[PDB]
Parts: C-alpha cells; sequence; structure tokens
RNA sequence: CCCGGCGAGGGGAGUGAAAAAGAACCUGAAACCGUGUACGUACAAGCAGUGGGAGCACGCUUAGGCGUGUGACUGCGUACC
RNA sequence: AGGACCGAACCGACUAAUGUUGAAAAAUUAGCGGAUGACUUGUGGCUGGGGGUGAAAGGCCAAUCAAACCGGGAGAUAGCU
RNA sequence: GUGAAGAGGGAAACAACCCAGACCGCCAGCUAAGGUCCCAAAGUCAUGGUUAAGUGGGAAACGCGGAAGAU
RNA sequence: CACAGGUGGUCAGGUAGAGAAUACCAAGGCGCUUGAGAGAACUCGGGUGAAGGAACUAGGCAAAAUGGUGCC
RNA sequence: GCCAGGCUGUCUCCACCCGAGACUCAGUGAAAUUGAACUCGCUGUGAAGAUGCAGUGUACCCGCGGCAAGAUCUGCCGUGGGCGCUGGAGAACUGAGGGGGGCUGCUCCUAGUACGAGAGGACCGGAGUGGACGCAUCACUGGUGUUCGGGUUGUCAUGCCAAUGGCACUGCCCGGUAGCUAAAUGCGGAAGAGAUAAGUGCUGAAAGCAUCUAAGCACGAAACUUGCCCCGAGAUGAGUUCUCCCUGACCCUUUAAGGGUCCUGAAGGAACGUUGAAGACGACGACGUUGAUAGGCCGGGUGUGUAAGCGCAGCGAUGCGUUGAGCUAACCGGUACUAAUGAACCGUGAGGCUUAACCU
C-alpha cells in the first residue's frame, strides 16, 4: 500500500471530485487565473494541461473531446481560438504556481496558478 | 569469500535450453573500487572498504572528498564493508568486477525489505510496530547467468528490495 | 530500464503470426517421453492475449470428450514451437471468458470474412 | 488443489456421479491436497446394480484440477472442473478402464506407471 | 494627541492628594496561571524529610571561614484520621 | 364480508444494536407485526388518592405508585456511622 | 512480661523474640543484648580440637546415608 | 440547547411506470456552522474474488441465488 | 413439523478497492478520579501476590501510535526532541550484550548389501521430492484494481438529430494499466566444531585372574552451546578507523576550566521547495539550474476494442471502407516546456590541568 500509485485522496465522492476538477478548469480558462490551495492545485494543473494541450489541435472529435470533459459551450469556444495559438510554441508546462502566504481563514496553505503568458 | 554491492533493477524469467522458465532477478554490478583498507596492526582486523556509483560534485561532503582523494578515486554512492577469508590481500584502488561470482554457482543476497505503514497484531504475528527498511539475507542461491562485459547479474529467486535499491551479493557460506 | 529491455528482446524471435482472441489456432508442443522429444499438436480457440514482452501468454480452450481445458501457451517460450491459424474467426471482444457457460451453436462463431 | 468438503467429477465408469470430500491425507496438518496426492471421498450417487454401493468410504485420486498446476516452462494446465477418480488401499488398480477427459504429464509416479496407458486423448 | 480597525484595548498630557482611585473603580491572600533573578538535575531507584555536607552568587567583621538562595553525596527514615 | 393476503402513510417497541453519562430521566437505527378492523387520532368533559383505575402483573394515577407534591405535627423517634 | 498506653539497640525486614522504661540541649566517657573480612563500628588477635562436603548457610523417624522446597 | 426526537390537517406535475411505492427532472427550498492535509494499523457502512456453499458458531442469525407471462 | 437440492468470505485465509472516524495543520473544547509523588524487576517478611519494609539486579531525561498483562498510571514494540562521550563536523565498522527457530513424511542408489544355518535383514542419514513456520517477489496462476476502455435500461441537460455529460450501489455488467496480493515461485531448519549421558576402548595391577582409572590414557546422542541471520558503543566501561574546517584583534576584573567589545561565520546541519516503491506525525532516501526530483510533452508498451465525421446499401433497425481505428490513470527511454531562485540562521576562530618517552 502506498507505493507507486498516483492521485491525492482530497477525500470526497469520486463523481464530486470530477466534477470538481471541472470546475476548476472552467474557471482557470475563463479567468487566466485562480487563487486555490496548493493540494488543489497540482492536481487541477495535471487535469488542465491535457485539456490545452489536446486543444492545441483543430479537429471535429478534439472539440468534442474537449467539450466531454468540460460542459461549457463557450469556454470550448474560448480554447482553439487563443490559447492554441498563444501557446503552440511551447510544449508543455503551460501553467505557473506562485505562493502567496498561508490562507488566515483555516492557515490553510494557498496560492495563485496562472497561465505563462496571462496576457498579451 | 568477499561480496559485492550491486543495484537492483528489476526481476523476469530465463528460458532454458530444455524448455524450462527459471525466475531471475537482475543486478547491476559497477566496478566496487576499493577505497581504504583495514588491517589488525591498525584497525584490529582484515576489512576492505568497497564504493560504487557517482555523486555529484556540489553534493558531497568535503570530509568524504578528502577521503576518496586519499583513496585517489572518484567519490561513490556509498561504502561499504566485507570481512576477508584470511586468503589474497587486495590494494588500494582495485576495481573488482561480477568475474569473481562467474565460478561461485551459489550467493546470499542481504538488501532492505520494501517499507511498509505500522501492521497490526495479526499482520505481524500472525505487537504492532514498522515493516520494512530493515536488513535482511536470503542464502543458498544460485546464479544462472553472468555478463561481465554488462555488469548484469541474474540471480534465481526473488531478494529484498523493490526497484532502484542497492543489495550486497556474497559467496554462499552454507555449502 | 534500458538494461533489463535488452535482456528481454535479445531473446525474441520473430515467428509467431498475428492471432486476433476468439480465433481458431494450432499449436506444436514438444513433449518429453522416456528419454526422447517428440511433437504434439493441440487444436483450440484463443480466449486471452496477455503479450507482456515475452512473457507474452495465450489461453487456448479446446473440447475434449465433452469436457473443457485451457492450456495457457506462453509466445516465446521454447517449449511452443509454432503456431498456425486455420480457421478464422471475428469477435468483437478482447476477452473470450464468456463462452465457458455457452455449448453447441452458441458457442460457434461467425467467419470473419475480412 | 482440493480442500475439505469438495465435490469431485467422476471420471470412471464405476457409475459413480457426485462424490464428497470427507478427510484429506498426505501430509500431517495439511489444509490443501494436490492432483498428484490421495484424498478420501464418498459417494452420493450410485448406479441401481455394480461394485459401488452408496454410502462407501475409500480413497481417491484427482486427476484434474479446477485451479490447475503449473509446468517449468510457466505453462499451466486449468480444467472447467474437478475430477477424481477412486482409489483403494489394496488392489490400487481402478475398476474403471476409461476415463473421461485428457490427463496432464505428472502421472509418472511409481504407483501411476498403469493409469498413463488409460485416457487415450493425451 | 498617538498606536490601534473611523472598534475593544493600550501609551502620553491634564484634572485628580493619590489614576499602586479609571466606571470590572477602598483595603487585595492562597489555591491557579507567567517573566526574570540564584542554584541543583539528563549513569540516576522508593512518603521526597532529617543531621553532616563541598560547591555554586550577594552583603557583611572589607578576608578572620557570618547569614541568606540551592543541595551532588552520604547514615536513618514503610503519610493523616 | 372477512381476527382475509401483499404492500404506502400511520401505529405497536415484539426482536437485535446505540446509552444508562446521554441527543432522549425511556430516546435512536434496523428488522418484525397490524395496515376495514377487536384500528387510530383532532377537540372537549368525567372516574381523586382504605380513593380512582385494573382481563389480577397487588399494573397505572405529571421525576415513582405498592399510599404523589406542597406546609405543619417534627429541629420527631430506637440503634448506629 | 509486652502491645493496648514505652521510645531506642539486636535478630537482614517484623507488633506480642533478647537488652532496655526516652525532662530538654551538648561533635564527651563507660556498659546490657548483639558484633569485631567487608558492605557497616570494632581482632583478618592467641591457645587446644572437628570440617573437604560450602554440612556451616533447613529439616525428622530409621539402616555419614536418610535429603525432594519455593518463578 | 439552532439537539439526532414527537407535533394536527390541506395543496399532490412530467417521463418509464398497475400504482400517491420506485429513479431523474417542473416551480419552490437547500449544500445541512469547523475546513484543509500523505491517506498508517484499527473501528464502522459497502463492492469484488480462485478451490465451497454451511466443514467456524449450540443454531441457515447477516449475506447471497431465483423473483413473471402461454405451452410441451 | 420434517426431508433432498441450488444458493454467499460464517470459515481453511482472508486479499484488494470506495467513503466517515483513527494522525497533523488554524480555533472551541468537559467529564468520571485526584492525600501527596523524584510512581522499576526478582527474592524474604508483612492484616498473607509489596512501585514505598531488608537483600540483589537493570535502567540517560522527556514525547507520539497500539497491542490490554495489571486507558489515569505500571509494563511492551517501533519511532522521535534534548543531552555527553571533552575543539567541531561527516562517514565506515570491531563488537560487551541482546531477538528468535533448529520440525518433519515419501522415494532413489547404496541394497535385497553386511550380518544371518535358513527365515530374516540395516547402519546409510549421500541425492531427489512433500507437509507446517518465517523471509523475499509480482514475470509467471490468478484476485483486487469505483483514477482506463466498452455494452446497456430509465431520466435530465447541451436551441434539435447525431454525439456527449450527471443521477439511479461504481446505475447494472464485461475486460483491464501500475501498486498490493496468496491460491503462485526462490531459500532455511545446515555441514562442520566444543564440551557430552549411556555406551563403545590401546597397555594395565593393587588382589601372578579380572576391571571404564589406581599409573600412561581414546571415541561418542537427534540432549547443550557456537556455527546460520538480525539489533547493538545511552556498552556513561560512552569504542576503533578515515577525512575536512577554524591558524584575528582589543579592553576590564573579583587574575582564571574569568568576563566583555569589533571583526570573522569555516566543514556540516537545520530552514523552504520538487518529492519517493520512506512515512500516522517524526525520521529516512534522490534532487534544488553546475537538473530528470515532480508535473506536462514526444515515442513505445499495456489495457479496452473497429471512436465521430464522410459516401454506399435497407423507404426504417442496422451493416459496409475509412478503421486492429479512437481513447488510455499509476509503466518504460528522452525532452528544462513549468516548478525546485540570489539567499538568511545555527554551527567557530587552534581546543582545559597532571603525569611518562622523544628534538630542542
Amino acid at each position: 500500500m502506498r507505493h507507486r500509485k498516483s492521485g491525492r485522496q482530497l477525500n470526497r465522492n469520486s463523481s464530486h471530485r470530477q466534477a470538481m476538477f471541472r470546475n476548476m478548469a472552467g474557471s482557470l480558462v475563463r479567468h487566466e487565473i485562480i487563487k486555490t490551495t496548493l493540494p488543489k492545485a497540482k492536481e487541477l494543473r495535471r487535469v488542465v494541461e491535457p485539456l490545452i494541450t489536446l486543444a492545441k489541435t483543430d479537429s471535429v472529435a478534439n472539440r468534442r473531446l474537449a467539450f466531454a470533459r468540460t460542459r461549457d459551450n463557450e469556454i470550448v469556444a474560448k480554447l482553439f481560438n487563443e490559447l492554441g495559438p498563444r501557446f503552440a510554441s511551447r510544449a508543455g508546462g503551460y501553467t505557473r504556481i506562485l505562493k502567496c502566504g498561508f490562507r488566515a481563514g483555516d492557515n490553510a496553505p494557498m496560492a495563485y496558478i496562472e497561465l505563462v503568458d496571462r496576457s498579451e | 569469500m568477499i561480496g559485492l554491492v550491486g543495484k537492483k533493477v528489476g526481476m523476469t524469467r530465463i528460458f532454458t535450453e530444455d524448455g524450462v522458465s527459471i525466475p531471475v532477478t537482475v543486478i547491476e554490478v559497477e566496478a566496487n573500487r576499493v577505497t581504504q583498507v583495514k588491517d589488525l596492526a591498525n584497525d584490529g582486523y582484515r576489512a576492505i572498504q568497497v564504493t560504487t556509483g557517482a555523486k555529484k560534485a556540489n553534493r558531497v561532503t568535503k570530509p568524504e572528498a578528502g577521503h576518496f582523494a586519499k583513496a585517489g578515486v572518484e567519490a561513490g554512492r556509498g561504502l561499504w564493508e566485507f570481512r576477508l577469508a584470511e586468503g589474497e590481500e587486495f590494494t588500494v584502488g582495485q576495481s573488482i568486477s561480477v568475474e569473481l561470482f562467474a565460478d561461485v554457482k551459489k550467493v546470499d543476497v542481504t538488501g532492505t525489505s520494501k517499507g511498509k505503514g505500522f501492521a497490526g497484531t495479526v499482520k505481524r504475528w500472525n505487537m504492532a510496530g514498522q515493516m520494512g527498511n530493515e536488513r535482511v539475507t536470503v542464502q543458498s542461491l544460485d546464479v544462472v547467468r553472468v555478463d561481465a562485459e554488462r555488469n548484469l547479474l541474474l540471480v534465481k529467486g526473488a531478494v529484498p528490495g523493490a526497484t532502484g535499491s542497492d543489495l550486497i551479493v556474497k559467496p554462499a557460506v552454507k555449502a | 530500464s534500458n538494461i533489463i529491455k535488452q535482456l528481454e528482446q535479445e531473446q525474441m524471435k520473430q515467428d509467431v503470426p498475428s492471432f486476433r482472441p476468439g480465433d481458431t489456432v494450432e499449436v506444436k508442443v514438444w513433449v518429453v517421453e522416456g528419454s526422447k522429444k517428440r511433437l504434439q499438436a493441440f487444436e483450440g480457440v484463443v480466449i486471452a492475449i496477455r503479450n507482456r514482452g515475452l512473457h507474452s501468454a495465450f489461453t487456448v480452450r479446446k473440447i475434449s470428450n465433452g469436457e473443457g481445458v485451457e492450456r495457457v501457451f506462453q509466445t516465446h517460450s521454447p517449449v511452443v514451437d509454432s503456431i498456425s491459424v486455420k480457421r478464422r474467426g471475428a469477435v468483437r471482444k478482447a476477452k473470450l471468458y464468456y463462452l465457458r457457460e455457452r455449448t453447441g451453436k452458441a458457442a460457434r462463431i461467425k467467419e470473419r470474412l475480412n | 488443489m482440493i480442500q475439505e468438503q469438495t465435490m469431485l467429477n467422476v471420471a470412471d465408469n464405476s457409475g459413480a456421479r457426485r462424490v464428497m470430500c470427507i478427510k484429506v491425507l498426505g501430509g500431517s496438518h495439511r489444509r490443501y491436497a494436490g492432483v498428484g496426492d490421495i484424498i478420501k471421498i464418498t459417494i452420493k450417487e450410485a448406479i441401481p446394480r455394480g461394485k459401488v454401493k452408496k454410502g462407501d468410504v475409500l480413497k481417491a485420486v484427482v486427476v484434474r484440477t479446477k485451479k490447475g498446476v503449473r509446468r517449468p516452462d510457466g505453462s499451466v494446465i486449468r480444467f472447467d472442473g474437478n475430477a477424481c477418480v477412486l482409489l483403494n488401499n489394496n488392489s490400487e488398480q481402478p475398476i474403471g478402464t476409461r476415463i473421461f477427459g485428457p490427463v496432464t504429464r505428472e502421472l509418472r509416479s511409481e504407483k501411476f506407471m498403469k493409469i498413463i496407458s488409460l485416457a487415450p486423448e493425451v
């Protein structure tokens, strides 16, 4: 047990975690910046980077697959049009995380996560 | 007689000509050069210190760098000792290959078992305590194939330690 | 790593044909009798294929005397001599563990006709 | 492999159909018996007339195992079910001259030289 | 007036004999909780004290071996009703 | 038409577990039983304490009943701690 | 006779076993029971005898034996 | 006690449904007052599993298999 | 009321996976008990099993998780913080001592051999092969693998068809990546050595015989210990070996294991990040731009199975070539594309007294 296993627990229902990650990815795409806890931020990056990598290639099947794990037509439309060409040269590492201290509400560590370009 | 320190890589099956499948665990055996020699007159017993691997100069402590410089060899990833069998001695910097095991046919493997968390009374003795990360030896194992030019050793059965762990292979005392 | 991959691949013979699951196949097996060795022919249907490098093994099932006997043949073991496909089938299922209960017409499969 | 109180298929013309295990021999404090081991089984159904009568208790040996056995080359022989043939402490030669289904090659034991001849289908 | 959050609370100034009288307001003790000061303790076994007791700091007759703060070690010591 | 059957709501604690601190001074989860009959409940009134009530277990009558709470006889009484 | 209602010393510990009846203080000397290898204060003291088994340092009846005692 | 408990009656949609039971949705109300962490042994509620369905237990007590229409 | 049968981890043996507690981080937080505690084992005694009395032995101080033999305390396993081994620091080991088990069946040759009138019949314990225990492992046998893929009933939603996503135990099933797993496979109960009971013995009287012993003086049971592995210098008796670092100045006093000030900050560690087949929290391992430590990317591999769209056929279900295609978490070889920045803190500045041998 605990040997060579991926995926932090984030104690919750599996479908609940999947919906949580869908919402996280949608928010990050919409606003290009999130202010969230590091334990969740790591898996948010791991789950969102595949979406942007897939969006870099334009095709009906790719768009349908992106919408399947996104469930937001506007967000999917935002993909394949701005993020894809913006990061076309770069291969991987589309997100950066900067620590901003510990959350005052419950001392929970929190950090900003944003795209490499983030503007322009 | 004298054992060598190697690195576990994995284990698979080896097919014989007659059509028999034999489990084999794979040990990479780098040339374990000797750094220091212990003697009865000075150290109180006969032994030779073996080192293997490579450590980055930045991540090597200055005392260890000086010790290896005195030994006149590059710094390895660790130091180990082996009691001599009252045979011919060795010299500092004398690289030792796997050829010693090419004509033994019986070796023993010592290593650290894979770590595990707290274990219950049933899980331990069928009280609770730490599991794994403890020295353990399995004896009376016969070498299958030896590849000196590839630093590859195949030994029957299973040996303590998962992939990437360091182990010691010594001539089988029991026979 | 590289060493284990090299060790596994150096003992690979490019002679086994690519047979789909559920495809009737014959296998030649060396068997030791007395002080000699001889050939044995085993006809059956491949149920599952687990091609883990040189550990590749496939399960072949046969009906003898009214009972079903299934044996796992190693793809690259010296014991296995050659693999020949006689009757070609086509099932859209990697594993055929379901047919253990079927018999007669139900257990039969249709021709691929590819 | 066979455990205590397990049904074994009948592979002989003795007329037996269902046989139940009662005791396991072949090693002190043994929990399982292999294909090449002697086991103690009884009879649940018997033919109206014959040499086998209901309730008799006698030795037997498993010819086929559901779990199966391994081979030196890594091959495994697996059968659809467990099959056993009754054996007697005296006159080991079983009454049945015909055996259902194939048999494996581990029956080369000293006392099993007379059974390899039967079972023509391997 | 300032810190503080345009709070609570605190620090200055003033009044006030006195704020060591601030609305929790005469006098303010122990159980309980903290800082600093001086000493003992991480090789040392039991009603945790009693005599001996070197050592560790202060002031004294400016030594003359005095008292206060602690007690390493040591003989003895099996609570109250 | 059912002391009729399965099965909601509803009712009973018949059984198992949660606790005798407690969420509850008799409650919670689950199972089980009735679920047109011998049923239940919304609202109001009556049966008062050697009395009422009771298919009799001498059961119940506001923390209990087998003599309830209140104030008094009584700061009671014999032995004993 | 002791405890009850009397301390203290010895018997390794111990209330009924031996010496012995505490007015208080003193860094003084002499004794009773018990000791004088040490632990711990005193003779490794003297003379005449037993002991070879640690019996001393646990044991009866009986022909040194009997003899087997408590993590 | 903002407690987990009891509190009398009425309003009673759509889909697949014999059904006011069953599962998702309409309008409406809510995420229930500690959150986040690698996710150990162990406890509680569950799922799968090779040789078996009663060989543990005084005990088929939990769980598990089927859950109908017309005919031969 | 009883019988026959199918039917599940109730069990041999349990293995794995999903949730709430169990452990840490920020805050709230009460109880039963409480004479005081600097709360050890054994032996003897005791109003009679003594943590407290006499004798003896062990134990550095203080914390965290359970096993409950008596969850406050005594006690056990594992693991931590402080402290000393005498200038400091990083590694490697000797080892006083400590954990445990030393089981057992069948067959083969020996061998139908010695011995034995015949009948009868081994020592052998040499080889192979089982049973039970422990350790090791997932390539093989499979189980698990709700994070991967596919089939499928109902319902809602994406403006509608197609195609997709949520809910209904993972909605119900069929397979399965990596990890873990026994039912799977590798090894061990050594050989040899010391002392040995009984027993087997060279010469041998006292007591011209005899005798294991009086003199010279030899083997030996599966019984015991080493030999087999593991922890171990907190072994305070604090060990042995290697290497590295510091080579400044000044003032005062109660003038010495004295104090103070400026400068210096060495090796190493801790601090924080990526994190791991290390882990409850600690601790441990690899790396921190002089890089493959984590993520993503490329290609491969495994798994699942012929994705959507396109055009043809059936006026419809649906099939056909595209297509052994699409997707693929934890596996493998590369890739700095992203995250591990320059730094700050502790840790010092030649190491106390005495003795004996050396060049002075």
